[PDB]
């Protein structure tokens, strides 16, 4: 049948050490347990999330070898593998959960009122723990500050590209840096479903692990259990979880390509409140965990043994106003004088003369008057400058260069493109095939 | 059974007596063990050695033979043996965390002499099915890499312990077996609910490529032939379309081919494919004889008129565009700028002159002599075909780019002939790239820019079929002044009668025509066959051309000269004096001459082996200048 083989890891003593690390550990720098008030925060209804650091994790680590007993590497056991150690992490907040400690506020919930109305029936007359569940847990990757404090080296953390991704890393924490290029609408995905039943018993619970299932439609309970044909389930998507679910596409910078290469893409996939931290056209670099997508369905024949990939993010680095700040930067730079002068001659310091156009550039920059008169007359306040002259008279880089200036630009270009009157009312785009 | 153990015997008595793979053995383990060490490092060595097939010749003629003729029963045997060896080397125990259930077996690799078995994908046939071959050709295309499962891991709960799933496949192993479903245990033997553990999985990166045969061997009257290699693991990524690649490997047939439920029909055959061992490049490595050599050449006075001479020795004359293409092989220095911007170091020539004037010839001469170049055709190219083409990958299903002319010569030279007499719709590409040197692609959802760095010789014709000197020069050329601007240096031949040069040039011609190649007696018509001889082994003073090669590779790879004042004074000074000036020249003069003069004064610089621009190179680089635009001499 199936062959059976010797690991070392144990997840019994694992789970001890992660119950021990969530009470013990402490901020060495509110006075406690690091995680037991976010907890309490949690449990009132005020924060959505938990967000686990491996810093902290060694650093109770280091608190148990300051003491000399041994330990189980939990970072390491964490990188090497992820998908397991979340559940397990899930489960030992679950136990540990503080009581609400103020402002219960039950007001219009209907998972709440589902949850009290079924109390009352079931104890005058065991459900998924996952629906009775609100936060979202996350992982921290390491920090090479605090590992080559204690050495240990990291892996979790160290900037990837989408090339050096190889099949080795399949099932760890990695993190890869790119340009996000695509990113879709948020969608629900279901992760807890349930059923009415025509008066009978009452709603019944399934799990979803996948991204494909089957309806029940058959009622089991005791009082169901007679033999007349009665009917099917019906679905209730009051009494359904669902979850916030967002795909998005990752490029290689053209920094990193090799010669005579063509860029590669990776996916990535967010549940929970990480949902919109990443919009395109942003250079990121983004943990996760890095995953096989099943492939099945059509043309999973034809590759047999070959799979997808995508990455399960879980945390996110972007690399790159009225106020008293900026209300005396204005008049500091008023007390500075020649502002014209000044204003016209740093654009594109580069560029030696044509001080007259850089005077009408900062006009251009500005804009006139735009004053609607009654009776349906406008008048327009935009500039229209056209430079014209002699080939290689620097006529190409004063104009990119006003376009840095400001952010409301577009760079438009002679017959390679069509992008000046492309007001087109006909968009075929590949993801649903419908005009836009 | 009884013959696997034998030939494991064999194999591991061949290893000892030998000395050499066991030190390898030793020093790539030694190489991964202590690189893990260095917690403060600075990746990885593939467990793979390459064994040479004379020595297992005079060792064993049997296992020689065996392995030659049916590889699928004498490989395997060996690569146990081969793993054996190397779990018995390494003493140093490695209690990694997931290590242990991914052992990463040795492989084998082979070179040596192959005999009759060294062949092209034309002359390949169902007489060599089964059977270790080398293939010699061009690759085409690639597909793009992605993750096999190999083996499963699964954890029972209620009980603790592991379970573990195998799978194999046709193009994974040598030998034919029971095929594999690829869908995870989800139930135990005793009916408890398992878990799918990734991260103690073993997966292997997997690849397709295409070998064409190279047309300048191809039959009359007959298009080239292709064949179909997989790579896997290691092998992966070690080519790219349009490089001249041997690949040796086993040649396997595969499928049902036609004689199963489906309907009995003539045009359904098997299908043929060959499992990659090895890959070998047809960059030229330099020894400390070579690099001296070098050194001393570079001290003499005359260097640059040497080199410049020693191209194209069949060509008389022309010694100033001899001197440009030299100074385009050895590039300027790209300066990286703000706001995202680079400096191009590329020098772009183009050629106008009369008809029969060697311009041709020339090009021909470059795309030999550098080590990447790219030939296009005016009439015969299209502007998807010379930036990128939307294409999908049959294997995995995707849609893709596939790499054009322009872009496929990254840090090389694209030779452009008849450029004249190339359609309006196709020369604005070219334009962007000689521009931007970044090709934009916004059609399919594919959105990408990609890069080309490529130096640009051309070759063109006057309006007229010869150069007329009683009108201006903007009609003589049909081409626009927009794409005019974007190169160096622009040389207008002609061909004039003088009785001394056709005296001189008729003598040289004809002592040409009266070459005869040693081994060939008179009469005997030139052999260009080979006979299927591929390979015997598988892996005034003037200089030679392989010489030529390494002094241009050392001069781009190890010196980068930097600009100096006294240089300055005297590129400045020439080009106040070219831009005040009543003559009339071929073209425009304009503020990006003196991009030019930099840019040929810094590859004077590279000639000479220097790390500083002298004034003796602004001197070289104005006289050069002030012949392209005047012909003053
Ligand atoms: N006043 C100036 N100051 C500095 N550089 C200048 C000036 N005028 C021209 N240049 C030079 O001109 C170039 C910038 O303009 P460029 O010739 O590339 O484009 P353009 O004027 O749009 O012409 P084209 O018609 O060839 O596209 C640079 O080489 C720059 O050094
Ligand atoms: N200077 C020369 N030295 C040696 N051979 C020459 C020379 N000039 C022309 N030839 C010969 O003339 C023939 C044609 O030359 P080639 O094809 O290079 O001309 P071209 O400039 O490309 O002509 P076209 O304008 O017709 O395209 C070749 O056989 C070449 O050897
Ligand atoms: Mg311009
Ligand atoms: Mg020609
Ligand atoms: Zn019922």
């Amino acid at each position: 049948a199936l062959p059976s083989i010797q690991l070392p890891v144990d997840y019994n003593n694992l789970f001890n050490e992660i119950t021990d690390f969530l009470v013990t550990f402490k901020q060495d720098t509110e006075k406690g347990p690091k995680y037991m008030a976010m907890l309490q925060k949690v449990a009132n209804r005020e924060l959505n999330s938990v967000i686990i650091d491996l810093d902290d994790i060694l650093q109770y680590q280091n608190e148990k070898f300051l003491q000399g007993t041994q330990a189980d590497d939990l970072v390491s056991a964490i990188q090497q593998n992820a998908n397991h150690f979340t559940e397990l992490f899930c489960r030992a907040i679950d136990n540990n959960m503080p009581l609400p400690t103020k402002e219960i506020d039950y007001k219009d919930d209907v998972l709440d009122v589902i949850l009290n109305q079924r109390r009352l029936r079931n104890e005058r007359m065991l459900f998924p723990p996952n629906l009775t569940r609100r936060y979202f847990l996350y992982f921290k990757p390491l920090s090479q500050n605090c590992a080559r404090r204690y050495r240990k080296k990291a892996i979790s953390s160290k900037p990837l590209s989408v090339r050096q991704i190889k099949g080795d890393f399949l099932g760890q924490l990695i993190t890869v840096r790119g340009i996000i290029t695509r990113v879709s609408d948020v969608k629900p995905a279901v992760e807890v479903i349930a059923y009415t039943c025509d008066q009978c018993g009452y709603e019944v619970f399934q799990e979803v692990n996948s991204r494909t299932f089957t309806p029940l439609s058959e009622c089991t309970s005791e009082e169901c259990s007679q033999n007349q044909t009665k009917g099917q389930l019906f679905m209730s998507t009051r009494a359904s979880k669902f979850s916030a679910f967002q795909e998005c596409k990752i490029q290689e910078l053209s920094q990193q390509v090799p010669v005579g290469h063509i860029p590669r893409s990776l996916n990535i996939h967010v549940n929970g409140t990480l949902v919109r931290s990443l919009s395109p056209g942003d250079i990121v670099d983004v943990t996760g965990i890095f995953l096989p997508a099943p492939y099945t369905g059509f043309k999973a024949l034809k590759a047999g043994l070959l799979t997808e990939t995508y990455l399960e993010a879980q945390f996110v680095r972007q690399h790159k106003s009225l106020t008293s700040d900026v209300e005396e930067r204005v008049m500091e730079l008023i007390t500075s004088g020649d502002v014209y002068n000044r204003l016209a001659k740093s654009i594109a310091p580069e560029i030696y003369g044509n001080l007259d156009v850089k005077k009408a550039l900062l006009l251009l920059l500005v804009g006139g008057v735009d004053k609607r008169v009654g009776d349906g007359m406008k008048i327009r306040g935009d500039i229209n400058v056209c430079l014209m002259g002699d080939p290689g008279v620097a006529k190409s880089q004063l104009l990119k260069a006003i376009c840095k200036i400001s952010p409301r630009g577009v760079y438009t270009t002679g017959k390679g493109s069509s992008g000046v009157g492309l007001t087109a009312a006909v968009m075929k785009d590949p993801v649903t095939d419908e005009m836009i | 059974d009884a013959v696997f153990g034998d030939r494991v015997r064999r194999f591991q008595e061949f290893l000892d007596t030998f000395t050499s793979y066991r030190d390898s053995v030793r020093s790539i383990q030694v190489y991964n063990s202590n690189n893990a060490a260095n917690y403060n490092d600075d990746n990885i060595l593939p467990h793979r050695i390459i064994i040479s097939l004379d020595d297992l010749r005079e060792f064993d003629r049997s296992f020689w033979s065996g392995i030659l003729v049916e590889p699928a029963y004498f490989i395997p045997p060996a690569e146990k043996a081969l793993t054996d060896l190397a779990d018995s080397m390494d003493d140093v125990p490695h209690p990694n965390a997931s290590a242990v259930s991914s052992r990463h077996p040795w492989k084998l690799s082979f070179k040596g002499s192959f005999g009759a078995h060294a062949l092209s994908p034309r002359t390949l046939t169902a007489q060599h099915l089964n059977k270790l071959v080398s293939v010699e050709g061009i690759v085409t295309k690639t597909s793009l890499v992605r993750p096999k499962l190999i083996r499963s891991v699964h954890y029972a709960a209620k009980t603790g312990r592991f379970h573990y799933r195998d799978y194999t496949d046709a193009t994974t192993t040598l030998t034919t077996r029971i095929p594999t479903p690829a869908i995870y245990p989800t139930e135990d033997t005793e009916g408890n609910k398992l878990t799918t553990e990734y991260g103690y999985s073993t997966f292997i990166d997997h690849q397709r490529i295409t070998v064409q045969e190279m047309p300048e061997m191809a039959p009359a009257g007959q298009l080239p032939r292709s064949i179909d290699v997989i790579l896997d693991d290691d092998l992966v990524d070690k080519t790219k379309p349009g490089d001249r690649v041997n690949v040796v490997g086993v040649f396997k047939s595969l499928g049902a081919g036609g004689m199963n439920q489906s309907n009995s029909n003539t045009l359904i055959g098997f299908k043929t494919l060959i499992l990659g061992n090895t890959v070998y490049p047809l960059r030229q490595m330099l020894t400390d004889f070579d690099i001296r050599n070098i050194n001393k050449l570079s001290k003499k006075k005359d260097i640059f008129d040497i080199l410049s001479q020693s191209l194209a020795p069949s060509i008389y004359g022309h010694d100033h565009i001899k001197k440009a293409i030299l100074l385009m092989l050895m590039g300027g220095v790209e300066k990286n700028l703000e706001n995202g911007s680079h400096l191009r170091g590329d020098i772009n020539i183009l050629m106008v002159g009369d008809p029969s004037t060697a311009k041709s010839q020339l090009l021909r001469f470059v795309l030999n002599t550098a080590s990447l170049a790219i030939a296009t055709t005016g009439r015969g190219s299209s502007g998807v075909g010379l930036t990128a083409a939307v294409t999908t990958d049959r294997e995995t299903g995707e849609r893709r780019l596939e790499a054009g002319a322009m872009v496929l010569a990254d840090r090389g030279v694209v030779c452009i002939d008849e450029f004249d007499k190339m359609t309006d719709v196709d020369r604005v590409a070219i334009h962007e790239v000689m521009e931007q040197q970044t090709v934009t692609i916004a059609k399919a959802g594919i959105h990408t820019t990609l890069n080309a760095r490529c130096s640009v010789i051309a070759a063109a014709n006057p309006v007229f079929g010869q150069y007329d000197v009683n009108r201006d020069p903007h009609q003589n050329i049909a081409l626009p002044d927009s794409l005019l601007s974007r190169f160096d240096l622009l040389f207008v031949v002609t061909d004039d009668i003088n009785e001394i040069r056709d005296r001189s040039i008729s003598e040289h011609v004809l002592r040409t025509h009266r070459y005869l190649p040693p081994g060939y007696l008179e009469g005997e018509p030139v052999r260009e066959r080979l006979n299927l001889s591929l390979a015997v082994g598988e892996d005034p003073k003037l200089v030679t051309i392989p010489f030529l090669r390494k002094y241009v590779q050392y001069a781009k790879e190890r010196v980068i000269p930097q600009l100096t004042q006294e240089a300055i004074n005297v590129i400045v000074k020439n080009y106040t004096d070219l831009r005040n000036d009543d003559n009339t020249k071929k073209s425009p003069i304009t503020a990006r001459t003196l991009e030019t003069l930099i840019r040929l004064a810094t590859a004077h610089a590279k000639v000479r082996l220097s790390k500083t621009v002298n004034k003796v190179d602004a001197k070289v680089a104005a006289n050069l200048l002030r012949f392209a635009l005047l012909g003053e001499d």
